């Protein structure tokens, strides 16, 4: 059908848009001067590149499914999501300890807990790509279901930084401080949306699909939306209301 | 290895009935199963992978069905153009093993054959050597047994039998039996019998000649 | 779009070796696994092994390993199966199938046949057949080529090459034990149509380019 | 040969010896009024209990690998030894956080960090075997090399966690009090000399076996060997010392 024009389009389209936005990021790290709300511009620029990251990774999906991109997605996609989802967590955090009137996390330790919240995630998926491609069968001959399984299973921790996301995002909304609730309110937001979209490929994928006599024809178009989707949700949700608030101050 | 056994080794039907092969895997190998379809001189089709799947391009009268050891390909609607030999395979650890294959052929009513003899020619007898023929035309079955009777006398391991496939038009066999003798052993007898049997036919028929009335 | 085509047909002796080639075209070569597959005539289908073009990591048979050697060459895309000293039950056709993710052996090739017999090129002989006694009432009247003593396949054999279609029947050839082929072809006319109507068969041996033209009538000239 | 009846008495006399070390340090753990010393006695408990599950996983190195065996061996390895280091490095970091003057931990604290060094070996020994087992060739068709390397390289994460228990308890010899330091030199000894047969036993595996020309009928016993030595390692120069630190209070 038409998604392999569409979405392609989307993504392309996204792939400046994360540029200019990060550029949009850069010229302000010379500008803002506040050493509360400075230090998450780091992590920002870090979740910009894995927001990046996704939109170049849905050319994978895109390209037809190969015994050499199998690899590039298996490995990409719980890395990037789990980049994307740690740097979130690490601003609700820091969010959590300004709001209850605490002095805020430096820079460094930001990127700390936006890093090595990650690494779990990218020791898991280099475990799983290393054993299917060395000890495995190289992915030939796996049927669709198992397929599947293995992608949805391998995203269990992402899933666990979702919900402990939303966890300590939704905790932000109680405290003497009230200018540093919308940060935490936009972050709420938008792993809301992720969570609802989450559940949706996955309950189409697992059991949609399957259902309406479309596997796997649709596995790849609702991965790849998915991605897409989600992505844009980043882009807009959180980044581009981030910017309109550091930019008015 | 893993043995794969198909059933029946062939069958037959006509134009429109339902049919059923039936594939045994030795050991378990989930559904890692393929089904496949090859006509005579042609290379095999794909029909179904993942033993429930159809690829592009397949029609929806095949189906595929079954799990463990058990599976089973089931053709609904049948075409003139559904009759080949059927493979099924398996895929889940190396190394892939096929089915023996079954054979698929077109079902009608049972005709006698026509039964005719030919002598060597006598170029051939000087060339040194000397073959008998039997023709047995149009017939179905498949399944005539033909004996070489010689002065009343059963020779064996000297005829070689050529059938043909199933015909285009009538969808019946041809069977052509060959003796090979030597000269000295042709100038020996003189009653050269050709008698086959079927059960198209009341009583096993035979055909005979005797050198120096051709 | 996917398209695998193989080389031709080849004749071989017991004590050489083969070479079948496989070019791969409509995708990317590199990204899928391609398996070699052999019949015997009249028998199933039969594994051998597997090369994966990325890294020519291969994978053979039990029973072929120490024989059989797959390359592949990604500038031209093709994949090359090595098979040392032949016997003459490796006398099979053999199929290049490539395997894509999901699914089992989609695309094929054509099919090479080798044919392993220590036989030279020899032309065919053609002899008559005619039965002893015709007319005998029953109008069902059979007559024949038999073409016996010919290497290698195929052989053509047409009746007036124009006119004979109706009730022509070209048996299989039978591999003899003097290793060269022979096959019959029969035509069913009426039994008024014979001493009033020309029969040939032209025969058209390929690799030794033998027409013979053989005419079949019952005894006389 | 003669590694039979050898090195199964030594294990069971091992099991013997630690539940009277379990039942010893059960008795001793009711009788103690200091808040300090008792902080460990707890996860102690874990290394003791541990401790003989390395003995009982002796045993299944002494059966051959079969297939009922070999996951046994696989997971219960790493996680067993990521244990017992994770409680030395437990105890060794309450050890650094005292001798400077700071207050000790509480026992749920030090057995959180025991608990949480291990987990992350736990994950990556039951994603191995679950990979192994369901996306892959078994270990029954796994070549002797393919089988020492993978055996090697699974123990990553418990041979950084030596190192880390190896650096900690070096940092603890600079300080003012005296009566702290001597555990402190206990774990060091203790690891010293778990880091000095793993380094035997690794080079025994990878690279003598294949020069001594014997493989892999000296896979097994070398194994069953450094296990049983670490084991007695552990009770003899950690677990008996401070028990008779601990009894004269
Ligand atoms: C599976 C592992 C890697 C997940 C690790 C999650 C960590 C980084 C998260 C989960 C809960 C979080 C804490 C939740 C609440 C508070 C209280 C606040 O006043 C300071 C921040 C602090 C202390 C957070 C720091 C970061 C934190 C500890
Ligand atoms: C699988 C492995 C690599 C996962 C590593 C993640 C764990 C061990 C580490 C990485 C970064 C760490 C965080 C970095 C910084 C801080 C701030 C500090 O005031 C409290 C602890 C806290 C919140 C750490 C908690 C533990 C943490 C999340
Ligand atoms: C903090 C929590 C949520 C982390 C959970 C970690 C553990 C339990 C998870 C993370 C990755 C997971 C693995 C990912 C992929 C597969 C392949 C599948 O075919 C079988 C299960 C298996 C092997 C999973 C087993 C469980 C697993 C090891
Ligand atoms: C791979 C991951 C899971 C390893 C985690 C190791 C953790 C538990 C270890 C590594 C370094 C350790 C710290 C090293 C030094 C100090 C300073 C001391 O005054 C108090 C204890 C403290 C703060 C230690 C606490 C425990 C510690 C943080
Ligand atoms: C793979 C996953 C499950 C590994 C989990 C290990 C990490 C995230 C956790 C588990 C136990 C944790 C420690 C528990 C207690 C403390 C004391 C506190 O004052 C500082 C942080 C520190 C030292 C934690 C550091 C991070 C830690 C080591
Ligand atoms: C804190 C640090 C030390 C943790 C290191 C974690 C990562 C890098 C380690 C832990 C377990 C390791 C795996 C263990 C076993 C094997 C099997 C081997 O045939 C290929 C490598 C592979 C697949 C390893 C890859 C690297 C790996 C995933």
């Amino acid at each position: 059908g038409p998604w392999g024009i569409i979405l392609e389009s989307l993504a392309i389209l996204g792939i400046v848009v994360t540029i200019l936005l990060l550029l949009a990021f850069l010229f302000l790290m010379r500008k803002i001067q506040d050493c509360s709300q400075w230090n998450v511009l780091p992590t920002q620029l870090l979740f910009l590149l894995s927001v990046l990251g996704l939109f170049g990774l849905a050319f994978a999906f895109i390209i037809e499914l190969n015994q050499q991109t199998a690899p590039v997605r298996y490995f990409l996609f719980g890395v990037l999501f789990a980049l994307c989802f740690s740097c979130l967590l690490a601003h609700a955090s820091n969010l959590v300890k300004l709001v209850r009137g605490c002095v805020s996390f430096s820079w460094t330790t930001i990127l700390c807990i936006a890093i090595g919240c990650s690494l779990l995630q990218i020791i898991i998926a280099t475990e799983y790509v290393t054993l299917i491609m060395t000890r495995g069968m190289m992915f030939v001959n796996m049927t669709p279901c198992q397929l599947n399984v293995d992608f949805v299973v391998l995203l269990v921790y992402v899933l666990f930084l979702m919900a402990l996301t939303f966890f300590v995002s939704k905790a932000t909304f109680c405290g003497p401080c009230e200018n540093w609730k919308q940060h935490g309110r936009l972050i709420f937001i938008t792993v809301l949306f992720s969570i609802i979209i989450w559940v949706v490929w996955i309950s189409m994928l697992l059991r949609g699909n399957p259902q309406f006599q479309r596997q796997p024809q649709w596995d790849d178009p609702v991965v790849c939306i998915a991605l897409v989707t989600n992505a844009w949700v980043f882009l807009l949700l959180y980044i581009v209301p981030e910017l309109c608030i550091l930019y008015r101050s | 290895d893993i043995q794969m056994t198909q059933s029946p080794s062939s069958l037959s039907a006509s134009v429109g009935d339902r049919v059923t092969i039936t594939c045994k895997a030795s050991q378990n190998v989930a559904t890692h199963v393929g089904w496949y379809q090859q006509k005579p001189g042609k290379a095999p089709k794909r029909l179904i992978y993942s033993a429930s799947y159809r690829y592009s391009g397949v029609p929806s009268r095949f189906s595929g069905s079954g799990s463990g050891t058990e599976f089973t390909l089931t053709i609904s609607n049948l075409q003139p153009e559904d009759f080949a030999t059927y493979y099924c395979q398996q895929y889940n650890r190396y190394p892939y093993t096929f089915g023996q294959g079954t054979k698929l052929e077109i079902k009608r009513t049972v005709a006698a054959p026509s039964v005719f003899i030919f002598p060597p020619s006598d170029e051939q007898l000087k060339s040194g050597t000397a073959s008998v023929v039997c023709l047995l035309n149009n017939f179905y079955p498949r399944e005539a047994k033909v004996q070489w009777k010689v002065d009343n006398a059963l020779q064996s391991g000297n005829s070689q039998e050529s059938v043909t496939e199933q015909d285009s038009k009538d969808s019946t066999y041809s069977l052509s039996s060959t003796l090979t003798l030597s000269k000295a052993d042709y100038e020996k007898h003189k009653v050269y019998a050709c008698e086959v049997t079927h059960q198209g036919l009341s009583s096993p028929v035979t055909k005979s000649f005797n050198r120096g009335e051709c | 779009q996917v398209q695998l085509v193989q080389s031709g047909a080849e004749v071989k002796k017991p004590g050489a070796s083969v070479k079948v080639s496989c070019k791969a075209s409509g995708y990317s070569f590199t990204g899928y696994t391609m398996n070699w597959v052999r019949q015997a005539p009249g028998q199933g289908l039969e594994w051998m092994g597997l090369i994966n073009p990325y890294n020519s990591d291969t994978n053979y048979a039990q029973k072929l390993q120490g024989r059989v050697t797959m390359t592949t060459d990604t500038s031209t895309s093709t994949a090359y199966m090595e098979l040392r000293s032949l016997r003459s039950d490796d006398t099979a056709v053999y199929y290049c199938a490539r395997v894509a993710l999901r699914v089992a052996l989609d695309y094929w090739g054509q099919g090479t046949l080798v044919t392993v017999s220590s036989a030279s090129t020899k032309g065919p002989s053609v002899f008559p057949l005619a039965p002893c006694s015709r007319s005998t009432s029953e109008s069902t009247a059979a007559l024949g080529c038999l073409v016996k003593d010919y290497f290698p396949e195929p052989v053509t054999v047409s009746w007036n090459s124009g006119a004979l279609t109706s009730g022509v029947h070209t048996f299989p050839a039978v591999l003899q034990s003097s290793g060269l082929y022979s096959l019959s072809s029969v035509v069913t006319v009426p039994s008024s149509s014979l001493g009033t109507k020309t029969y040939t068969c032209n025969v058209d041996h390929k690799p030794s380019n033998t027409k013979v033209d053989k005419r079949v009538e019952s005894k006389y000239g």
